[PDB]
């Protein structure tokens, strides 16, 4: 089972295509709305709970999937290259995995290779979507999720 | 809404540099990546550069990696092509072109030809390819202009300022061995018109200064 | 990087009829393959994005199909101004790369060519050149010949031809051709020629002029 969709941070700022595997966070206006990255999300197996969900964030318009690898003995986002005829698999590699968290009415996504770390957004505009350790400070971890068709 | 103008191109001799420029307005630039996509006179379609909306990084095909390079710049709303070590297969229509969500081309430009060759530029010669019985099929009077030996593409003909349009056609150039270009326009016309409507080929030929009004009398 | 593949190279099609242009992938790229048209003297436009939503602007005649690897691009109620060529794009992955492109010939009835002959103008035999054109205006189907035939001698190495696209209203298609002699050349003979063969004509046509 998948669904594409719109991430968007709590401060509304929405996620487009920076590079080849690179996203950024920003507020888009009105038509200019058109540009937010289209994610599939996928239902994959994994720990199962009713705080947690395993999912898995594929670019649906891209051959990529969200990762989480080691770059600097320190956990770091990528958007890693597939091949779409294998992808997407109900057993999904680790590094892939997220866990879906619902909150106050909004969506944390915290990896499953680097459990504490979750998908990050920066105060700032227009700055690198990452991997960040820290929840209620710096970082916004929280999303919200607009259905498309 | 949306446009986009490309500027810059011309003549440029094998190993020597060209730099291209788009203009674009009816959007937020800022948040849109920009492309280079080419084609080769009677070829087909090839992209050549990608940079993304911030301008921080950039993306190039294999046949132009390590010789040509993409800039924008979001304060004038202009985006760049730098082409160096040029050679004659990068002869081709540059076009300007809007990518949504890194994904199809959905705005393009009119284009830019960069023609890469050691020919000099050089104005045409228009003759009249005079209307006559050998040129005549009942009432109908087919007449014409030869742009003979002209450097480099392209040369802009109409016939009456525009005003005739109707059985006008302008022949694709065929380039010669020479390094010159020659093409033909013909227009078919009713005969009883000629000798009281003037016949005028308004050939146009900016690179060389080359502005031509024949007179094409039967 | 991704070869795509496009068949046919070119397709002709009796209107009203449908079209169908296809795309494949030398490796899967989900639905990120685009469909645009390039008509005659015009810049490229964008016709079907993400394999089959229509881009804004385009009628509901154009349609699109397809995911991994295979992808067609249909043109239903086919009209004499689809005569162009169109060309499919994958942005799955970088280098992005097109199709070799498809042209689009419109089925309409035969029409034989009016062939009209020019002597080369008093002007270009004063700087010493001599050019001769032959017209065939107005023909379909587009497999049409042209010879050069000089004082019963057939013509070689010395002509260029060149023919138009595809008219978008009447579905024909305009050749010329240019044989070109010294002007010492051009004084030695006295029969000019171009001999055209085309589907139309009942026999081959000859359209000539004597010098003098």
């Amino acid at each position: 089972r998948s669904l594409n969709c719109t991430l968007r941070d709590s401060q509304q700022k929405s996620l487009v295509m920076s590079g080849p595997y690179e996203l950024k966070a920003l507020h888009l206006q009105g038509q200019d709305m058109e540009q937010q990255v289209v994610f599939s999300m996928s239902f994959v197996q994994g720990e199962e709970s009713n705080d947690k969900i395993p999912v898995a964030l594929g670019l649906k318009e891209k051959n990529l999937y969200l990762s989480c690898v080691l770059k600097d003995d320190k956990p770091t986002l990528q958007l890693e290259s597939v091949d779409p005829k294998n992808y997407p698999k109900k057993k999904m590699e680790k590094r892939f995995v997220f866990n879906k968290i619902e909150i106050n009415n909004k969506l944390e996504f915290e990896s499953a290779q680097f459990p504490n770390w979750y998908i990050s957004t920066s105060q700032a505009e227009n700055m690198p979507v990452f991997l960040g350790g820290t929840k209620g400070g710096q970082d916004i971890t929280d999303f919200t999720m607009q259905f498309v068709s | 809404q949306v446009q986009l103008v490309e500027s810059g191109g011309g003549v440029v001799q094998p190993g020597r540099s060209l730099r291209l420029s788009c203009a674009a307005s009816g959007f937020t630039f800022s948040v849109y990546g920009m492309n280079w996509v080419r084609q080769a006179p009677a070829k087909g379609l090839e992209w050549v550069a990608i940079i993304w909306y911030d301008g921080d990084n950039q993306y190039y095909a294999d046949s132009v990696k390590g010789r040509f390079t993409i800039s924008r710049d979001n304060s004038k709303n202009t985006l760049y092509l730098q082409m160096n070590g040029l050679r004659a297969e990068d002869t081709a229509v540059y076009y300007c072109a809007r990518d949504l969500r890194t994904g199809p081309f959905d705005y393009w430009g009119q284009g830019t030809l960069v023609t890469v060759s050691s020919a000099s530029t050089k104005g045409p010669s228009v003759f009249p390819l005079a209307p006559s019985s050998k040129s005549t099929s009942g009432g109908t009077a087919a007449l014409g202009c030869l742009v003979k030996d002209y450097f480099p593409e392209p040369v802009t003909v109409s016939w009456n300022s525009g005003a005739l349009t109707s059985g006008v056609h302008t022949f694709p150039a065929v380039l010669q061995s020479s390094g010159l270009y020659s093409l033909s326009s013909v227009v078919t016309v009713p005969s009883s018109s000629l000798g009281t409507q003037t016949y005028i080929c308004n050939v146009n030929h900016k690179p060389s200064n080359t502005k031509v009004d024949k007179r094409v009398a039967p | 990087e991704i070869v795509l593949t496009q068949s046919p190279d070119f397709q002709s099609v009796t209107p009203k009829e449908k079209v169908t242009i296809t795309c494949r992938a030398s490796q899967s790229i989900g639905s990120s393959l685009h469909w645009y048209q390039q008509k005659p003297d015009q810049s490229p436009k964008l016709l079907i994005k993400y394999a089959s939503q229509s881009f804004s602007g385009v009628p509901s005649r154009f349609s699109g199909s397809g995911s991994g690897t295979d992808f067609t691009l249909t043109i239903n109620s086919l009209e004499a101004e689809d005569a162009a060529a169109y060309y499919c794009h994958q942005s799955s992955s970088l280098p992005f790369t097109f199709g070799p492109g498809t042209k689009v010939d419109i089925k309409r009835t035969v029409a034989a060519p009016s062939v009209f002959i020019f002597p080369p103008s008093d002007e270009q035999l004063k700087s010493g050149t001599a050019s001769v054109v032959c017209l065939l205006n107005n023909f379909y189907p587009r497999e049409a010949k042209v010879q050069w035939k000089v004082d019963n001698a057939l013509q070689s190495g010395n002509s260029q031809e060149s023919v138009t696209e595809q008219d978008s209203k009447d579905s024909t298609y305009s050749l010329s051709s240019t044989l070109t002699l010294s002007k010492a050349d051009y004084e030695k003979h006295k029969v000019y020629a171009c001999e055209v063969t085309h589907q139309g004509l009942s026999s081959p046509v000859t359209k000539s002029f004597n010098r003098g």
